[PDB]
RNA sequence: UUGAUUUGGUGAGAGG
DNA sequence: CCCTGTCTGGCGTCCTCTCACCTATGA
DNA sequence: TCATATTATTACGCCAGACAGGG
């Protein structure tokens, strides 16, 4: 299946590569009720749908079109695994160098 | 003369040792420090009393209003702690504190106050202590754990060794306070004085002095002695005491007097200081050669030029003195610097020192304790004029003060609680005079170093916290206060105080949850000294001395209970006889010894006094006087046993009890047992659960009563009398006259505890054990807790066993059990288990208590009501309902009724609902459906529980057998038990082999006395048999006055003997060999001990006759069926996708590291592939397995495990760019 | 399409 | 410039079981 | 309720590894 595995810098290329959307604000959920925040750090567009095959507010409840997006949810709509392999990058206003290259001693 | 439950079963008394100072109450600790803590004591220590005059009166900088203080006091609690206890508050008490609040005007230190206004005001709840020594904390049963930390005063420590990596010796010096900051002198290889403040930088000494106000003249003046060099007629003579000389190299020629005294190349002896001293040898002429390397002490100028010469602490050379000569100077004073023993530690920090004058001295500490900020002078000045010398931040109580000035060889004991310069410079003395080799160091273990923290203690310093911080709000609302228009409540707040005193007795390393199974165990966890918590030591850093037993825990702490693994010696119990000094050390009781005759007065000692005296053994044998028999003795002088003589000790111990403790003082025939093996047994001792039948041990110690009163689980009668006895509900006591009232007529009722949960799911249970119409006494016991059996203390049970190996059934140290145990119910344990459900509103309307459960047919209505939660009481096992507690929108409705756990039967004993106002009480808010549902399971035994006895012979009870089978001997009476005797000569434990035969004898009079009293006589041969069993051999304590129990009180006493007769073996004083023999020939037993046994499976003889008796075997909570757990699959993590762990959680095990090592070792490449992704982790390949298991087909798709995914991502979520390369 | 939350983290104690 | 104290980081046993306790603020 | 964003204790024991100091 696969040889070695390979391991380098990654380059802001390659990290907006691994990306699918930009986090935003720090807002985590709503905590009163049971919704996310649009868009903060728990982002719908940016990374998926909490429920499976299912627009989060309200589209698509059947299997037929998965992979609309409205403009009423701003939402992806795939499985309930998607989102723990996707990953969202944060556009730091002022360059910060690696601590594990700075202090590796 | 006897008490009237005593004249029931009075157990014979071994022991030859009279006894003199009977057992002190074994929770003195707890309850005298929450007593000091609590109570109003004027004249202001200790207390809360100490705390407000120590707060107050606050006023506020220049604000013209100063709130002052009156009186506090504690109401009532408004729950009482049996209904604390269910409700699950705190069991506290309000804080009603008098404070009076006047208000001055302008210009008023001396004028009267303009207006005044006071009230009792109300600041926090503090909890109160219970009478058995527990806390109520949230419902639970919270204990508070004595601490064991350093004294404040100052310590000269020195590790000789490991730094420098060069051999030579540091001495470091640390004056510890009690509240504030940490002052530490220390050497440097350089032979340089160093002081650091809290472990920060390292600073030279001297500085700290140049911070006191002291010119480099007057230090030295205080740190070295001066030699005087008259310019005179020629070479500027010197004055020589002649001690100065002392081991040295003469270098020149000593003369004087016109006599050649001591000539160049030999050293001077103190022959020759003695010729020198007689011939009055002082002013000799130096030649010029001997100053050249000598330090000048203090400084000289040029008188008629205007400037300076030298600077004090200089060395001189020969132009310096020919500049210092010819100026005008006649005297010289130099620095006596011998190499021996008055060293030049002190000048060389001057020199290091970049220092001059006071100011930069501070500048310089200033820099050091707060960096970056600028040091000025008022900021530095305040800084160090507030470090140590004032009253608010640095601190040394009376202990600090009284270590402080015994360290120093001072005569008081009693100062002012900061330091002071005379302070710090006899500190630097004392580690100089350590440096030169006059006194020695501190060890750290030596138990009078060693000071303890109880509640009251630890207590006040919380509350103390909270003040300071309320009286920082006092002074923040007083500065912004109108006036006259605020009550003094809008400046103070009770929320502080209550925040930290909760803090700390809900959630601190020492307010910690009861061990509560077992009366020992309650008993024995209130008296814990840990070196552990806040300010102590940790259990995986340090070390290996103070994990060890040092010679001042003679008396003070038990040498041989202490918790084996982690922590050994860190959580060492307290003594039998151990009390607490008044300044927290531990004081143990002596006997004063005046001359031969050992004096019956006691007095008490810690270890800074015990290690002057001469103190003798417990047991040396003294005859009708006092005075020792032998004119040699065994004493210990100076933590060294050793043997002196008749007439020289000062002090005796008290009673051979008191080295140990009441965990290991209950094990008799201690002294046979190895100190390992008396370890284990006193730590499983603490872990017994209470069996259904309380019984007695045959073989105990005596110590039983003391325990079994001294912890409260026993109902022990206020006022003595007759009784009513109603006791369906409570026993009613009628009291005698003398003991009662004038006014309030008054009959004393006893709540008796029915079955309840314990805090370790056993039942404490109080039982009547006197009769109706029955006299008591004021202390006699009424009602028998658990594990208690007429006021003694029952544990386990005692059980007839057989050491033999019998077909290997109790192989390593298995135990092999008849039927005839668990047909009689003897170990059958009643455990309860308190189960919750709430119907909490999380989201989509609230849950809903209704029987009309879903989905689920004619399963789910049937243990409870016509329409909802169990009934009362049935046998429930495991998949039933007991409340009905599910909502719709959560066919989408759902099953979170909380049933009963997998595995575990039992009944229904109660169930409590204080719900949401609605059900259809008192309890908090937030929370809505209440439901509390206590089962009680009645586990038995079997195979795979844990049973012991005292002496550390554990063993899983291995095989249930038949009573056929069992190993009977020829009167027909199978044996109970068998253990293996290939367990006594490793594990030298050989005390249970003396416990087995004394118990066989024991329950041999038991048998006769059966015997006498079924083949029913009258009642002079019982009188006559029981007399003969009460005398008994050698000269003991006990005898019995038997001819006085009215002809009824033989008889009953001869009820309570027929099973077995009790024997007191005390501790170190127990019974001796021939004694057993005696008792076995009383009893018609053979003196051996060993019986001839025949097998019951064969019918036939085994040869070489076994050994057969009664031992005291436990039952310990460690029981199979609730360790016994297997998984298939159900539920995992999130995070992960591996199986969770734990048992109450439905998890797997975990196949750990080594695991994978040894899969590794051998060649299970396929095992371990579906060990670590197929069983655990990977998603796919699992339900693959699962789907491909249960069509027949054992295959595995494995996949990639998803954790390594999770580990991809977080490694890839820091820049690292880490991939899977090429097909 | 037929159902749900501890792991998380601390502290304390215990077993081998 | 080669020894050198001195300072800073980095280790410190596996498996299991029981219990309790969880940020303040605020117009 | 819905954004605002971090301060007044010390008490291990080696053991490598890097660093300013000085003969
Ligand atoms: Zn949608």
């Amino acid at each position: 299946e696969f040889d070695a595995i390979k391991i380098a810098l990654a380059s802001p290329d390659m990290i907006r590569s691994w990306s699918f959307g930009e986090v935003k604000k720090p807002e985590t959920i709503n905590y009163r009720t049971f919704k996310p925040e649009r868009d903060g750090l728990f982002c719908a567009r940016i990374f998926g749908p909490v429920k499976d095959y299912e627009c989060l507010c309200g589209k698509y409840k059947r299997l037929k079109h998965r992979g609309v997006i409205c403009e009423k949810c701003g939402v992806e709509v795939t499985q309930t695994k998607v989102r723990r392999e996707r990953m969202g990058h944060i556009e730091l206003a002022s360059p910060t160098a690696h601590i594990w290259f700075l202090k590796s001693l | 003369v006897y008490s009237y439950t005593e004249k029931k079963r009075i157990r014979k008394d071994f022991g030859k040792r009279p006894q003199v100072l009977d057992v002190p109450y074994l929770l003195s600790i707890q309850l005298d420090s929450f007593q000091k803590f609590i109570e109003q004591d004027p004249e202001g220590q200790y207390g809360l009393e100490a705390a407000f005059r120590s707060v107050f009166p606050i006023q506020s900088y220049s604000g013209n209003s100063e709130l002052q203080y009156v009186s506090y006091r504690l109401g009532e609690p408004v729950f009482d702690v049996q209904e604390c206890q269910i409700r699950g508050v705190t069991y506290s008490a309000p804080l009603r504190v008098k404070l009076r609040l006047v208000i001055y005007e302008r210009e008023a230190p001396e004028g009267t106050v303009k207006d005044i206004k006071e009230q009792e005001v109300y600041m926090g709840e503090i909890p109160l202590m219970t009478d058995n020594g527990t806390f109520v904390i949230n419902g639970t049963e919270r204990v508070i754990v004595s601490q064991l930390h350093r004294s404040p005063g100052v310590f000269f420590d020195s590790d000789k060794g490991k730094t420098h990596s060069s051999g030579k010796v540091l001495y470091n010096a640390r004056i510890i306070p009690y509240r504030g900051s940490w002052l530490d002198f220390e050497f440097d290889p350089k032979d340089n004085l160093f002081v650091r403040i809290d472990r920060r930088r390292k600073l030279p000494a001297t500085i700290i002095l140049r911070a006191l106000n002291y010119t480099t003249e007057q230090i030295l003046d205080l740190f070295f002695e001066k030699v005087i060099f008259e310019i005179r007629d020629n070479k500027l003579q010197m004055e020589l005491v002649p001690e100065r000389l002392r081991g040295e190299t003469a270098s020149f020629d000593i003369e004087a007097n016109g006599k050649v005294y001591v000539e160049k190349g030999r050293r001077i002896t103190a022959r020759h200081i003695r010729q020198l001293e007689k011939d009055d040898v002082k002013l000799i002429e130096v030649p010029v050669e001997y100053i050249a390397g000598k330090v000048v002490a203090k400084d000289y100028i040029d008188e008629s030029t205007g400037e300076l010469i030298c600077a004090a602490n200089m060395e001189l050379s020969l132009d310096l003195l020919a500049k210092l000569s010819q100026s005008g100077h006649k005297r010289i004073e130099t620095l006596f610097t011998n190499d021996l023993d008055h060293g030049p530690y002190i000048s060389e920090t001057l020199r290091v020192d970049p220092t001059n004058d006071r100011l930069s001295a501070l500048v310089e500490i200033y820099r050091m304790m707060r960096p970056g900020e600028p040091p000025t002078r008022e900021a530095a000045e305040s800084l160090f004029e507030n470090l140590f010398f004032s009253e608010d931040r640095y601190d040394l109580s009376a202990v600090g003060r009284m270590k402080f000035n015994r360290s120093l060889l001072r005569e008081e004991i009693e100062g002012s609680g900061i330091l002071s310069k005379d302070d710090i410079i006899d500190v630097m003395k004392k580690l100089i005079d350590i440096r030169n080799g006059k006194g020695e160091v501190d060890d750290i273990d030596h138990l009078g170093n060693r000071r303890i923290r109880s509640v009251g203690e630890m207590a006040e310093n919380q509350f103390r916290v909270g003040l300071v911080r309320v009286e920082r709000a006092v002074k923040e609302r007083l500065s912004l206060g109108d006036l006259d228009t605020l009550m003094p409540q809008d400046m103070i707040n009770a929320k502080p105080i209550s925040a930290a005193v909760k803090e700390f007795f809900g959630s601190s390393q020492l307010s910690q949850f009861m061990d509560q199974n077992n009366p020992l165990s309650e008993i024995t966890h209130k008296r814990r000294i840990s070196a552990l918590g806040p300010g102590g030591l940790t259990r995986e850093r340090a070390g290996f001395e103070v994990r060890d037993v040092h010679p001042t825990h003679y008396g003070r702490v038990c040498p041989i209970e202490t918790p084996e693994g982690p922590n050994i010696g860190l959580i060492n119990s307290l003594s039998v006889y151990a009390q607490t000094n008044e300044y927290g050390f531990l004081e143990t009781p002596y006997r004063k010894v005046t001359d031969g005759v050992v004096t019956d007065e006691i007095h008490y000692l810690s270890a800074i006094e015990e290690g002057n005296y001469v103190i003798a053994q417990a047991n040396s044998n003294l005859d009708e006087e006092g005075h020792f028999v032998e004119d040699l003795v065994t004493c210990r002088s100076k933590g060294e046993s050793s043997l002196f003589s008749r007439d020289q000790v000062d002090y005796m111990d008290v009673s051979t009890q008191q080295v140990v403790s009441v965990g290991a003082s209950l094990i008799p025939f201690l002294e046979h047992d190895d100190a390992n093996r008396a370890l284990m047994g006193a730590n499983m001792q603490r872990q017994a659960v209470p069996t259904l039948r309380a019984d007695k041990p045959l073989v105990g110690t005596g110590m039983e009563r003391a325990v079994a009163v001294d912890s409260g689980v026993t109902a022990v009668a206020k006022r003595g009398g007759v009784v009513q006895y109603v006791d369906a509900s409570r026993i009613v006591i009628k009291v005698n006259e003398d003991e009662m009232y004038p006014g309030e007529a008054g009959i004393d009722i006893y709540n008796l505890t029915k079955y309840t949960r314990s805090n370790q799911n056993t039942c404490i249970n109080q039982m009547p054990c006197v009769s109706l119409g029955e006299p008591v006494e004021r202390g006699d016991v009424l009602a028998d807790g658990p594990s208690t059996d007429l006021g003694e203390l029952a544990l386990g049970q005692n059980m007839r066993v057989a050491f033999m190996p019998w077909n290997g059934y109790n192989f390593e140290d298995s135990i092999l059990v008849s039927e005839r145990v668990v047909q009689e119910d003897r170990f059958t344990t009643i455990h309860i288990q308190e189960l919750a459900c709430v119907s909490r509103d999380t989201k989509l309307g609230p849950e809903e208590i209704t029987a009309d459960i879903p989905n689920v047919g004619e399963a789910a209505l049937s243990k409870l009501d016509e329409s909802g939660i169990v009934y009362i009481g049935a046998e429930v096992t495991g998949g039933d309902i007991l409340v009905g507690k599910v909502t719709p929108k959560g066919s989408d409705v759902k099953d979170s009724s909380l049933r009963v756990p997998n595995g575990v039967s039992g009944t229904v004993i109660d169930v409590q609902v204080f719900t949401r106002d609605g059900v259809e009480d008192d309890l908090a808010p937030g929370v809505l459906k209440i439901v509390k549902v206590y089962l009680a399971v009645k586990r038995r035994i079997q195979p795979g529980d844990k049973m012991a006895g005292r002496h550390g012979n554990k063993g899983v009870i291995s095989k249930i057998n038949p009573i056929e089978d069992m190993p009977y001997d020829e009167n027909g009476t199978p044996v109970d038990i068998v253990l293996n005797p290939l367990g006594v000569p490793s594990r030298m434990n050989i005390g249970q082999i003396l416990e087995t035969h004394l118990g066989m004898a024991a329950k041999g009079i038991g048998d006769k006395i059966n015997a006498m009293l079924k083949q029913q006589q009258e009642v002079a041969k019982l009188r006559e048999f029981i007399q003969r069993a009460y005398d008994l051999g050698a000269d003991v304590r006990q005898k019995v006055d038997l001819s006085t129990f009215s002809d009824e009180e033989v008889m009953r006493l001869a009820e309570n003997l027929r099973k077995g007769m009790p024997i007191a073996t005390p501790v170190f004083d127990g019974a001796k060999e021939a004694e057993i023999k005696e008792l076995l020939k009383l009893g018609d037993l053979p003196t051996s001990g060993q019986i001839r046994l025949y097998d019951g499976r064969t019918g036939e003889q085994f040869e070489r006759p076994v050994t057969v008796g009664y031992m005291y075997m436990l039952k310990l909570n460690h029981l199979v069926d609730d360790k016994m757990h297997a998984r298939s699959t159900g539920s995992y993590s999130l995070v992960t996708q591996q199986p969770l762990g734990g048992k109450a959680q439905f998890g797997g095990q975990r196949f750990g590291e080594m695991e994978v090592w040894a899969l590794e070792a051998y060649g299970a490449a396929y095992t371990l592939q579906e060990m670590l992704t197929v069983k655990s982790d990977d998603v796919n390949g699992r339900t693959k397995m699962y789907k491909n298991i249960v069509d027949g087909n054992h295959q595995m798709e494995p996949g990639m495990p998803e954790s390594f995914n999770v580990l991809l991502k977080e490694i890839r979520s820091l820049g690292i760019n880490i991939e899977l390369e090429d097909e």
